[PDB]
């Protein structure tokens, strides 16, 4: 079918930066100053600051996770006689 | 491509370049002529390069 | 001589209270008025007040 | 030559440094990676200790699957 | 089993830091003279 | 020519009546803002008064 | 040469000399 015009209703505004982005220097002007301001030393730490936080607490509350993972250990060690006579009353079903 | 101009306070970039290159060529070139200045009676007789 | 700017500040205080301006709920908001910080600076809501 | 600026880019990192100025605001955080890196070592401290605690347990775990199994609860089952 | 990623969440802010770490010359500048006021001797006997 | 600041007293006599910034009860609290000094002198509480 | 502060630190010590000067203190 002539279907699937999506890819053609991009083509008039496609065309129209082609056109006006290398045919510039006729039309405009090269002048003017414009200061550009780009960002001191106080936005680097910025961009350190949040960045070194944000692991510094999820390395100051490893100790809970860790926690959690050396109680259930000892989960597992209390958890294992009852596993191993439960393991023992299984074969025995066959063996009487 | 990458360009980003930074003001036309560039020449005050240029400026303590031109004192940068001063010195240094200045040093440079000092010493560059300091060992000549003697020569003694220019090869008379005597196989040195001075 | 460059230090810190004051919209970048609150810009960057209500970026961290769970804003955005660009992807902010699904749609691209980009160039939707109501949605990116300087309109909100400008209107000065209760948010930045 | 010629120093330019060529990126000017959009961030998202966040800042309010409770500190005098930037030099106190490094001091603020040598001092917060020192607390931090003596809390690494109290887990290294805490973490061989149960080491050379648990691989025993792993090590020595046949000859307590032959002892403690030999328990006279078995009677019960 | 798939389990503990607490080495694993830290990995998207651990790669962070080490590209905003040293890829910064193009992006900042170096100016503005900030003064550093560090300590004199009554801090010493402090 | 530098001495003493002013900052630096309250906050070395405001730690040594048992205060703290960092582990304050166990938790790391660096980040708190609750907890650290320069907000106690800008809030200016009964302490530092 | 280039004199640097390379350390930029925390203190934890305490101060209320009770003395006129630095010089009277160290008396």
């Amino acid at each position: 079918e002539n279907d699937f015009k999506y890819f053609d209703d991009i083509r008039p505004f496609l065309d129209e930066i082609y056109k006006t982005r290398e045919r510039y220097t006729p039309f405009y002007d090269d002048r003017a100053d414009y200061n550009t301001n780009s960002k001191s030393y106080y936005d680097y730490i910025s961009r350190l600051s949040k960045l070194i936080e944000v692991l510094a607490r999820r390395i100051w509350d490893y100790d809970n996770e860790l926690k959690k993972r050396f109680k259930n250990w000892d989960d597992l060690m209390k958890a294992f006689p009852e596993q191993a006579k439960d393991l023992f009353r299984g074969w025995l079903n066959d063996g009487t | 491509r990458g360009l980003n101009v930074e003001l036309s306070k560039e020449i005050s970039k240029r400026v303590v370049e031109h004192r940068n290159r001063f010195k240094r060529l200045m040093f440079n070139r000092y010493l560059e002529f300091l060992p000549l200045l003697i020569n003694y009676t220019n090869r008379d007789t005597v196989g040195i390069d001075f | 001589r460059y230090t810190m700017t004051l919209y970048d500040f609150i810009k960057s205080e209500l970026i961290k209270k769970g804003f955005n301006e660009f992807v902010n709920d699904n749609k691209l908001t980009f160039y939707d008025d109501e949605f990116q910080f300087m309109q909100k600076m400008l209107k000065f809501d209760k948010d930045v007040l």
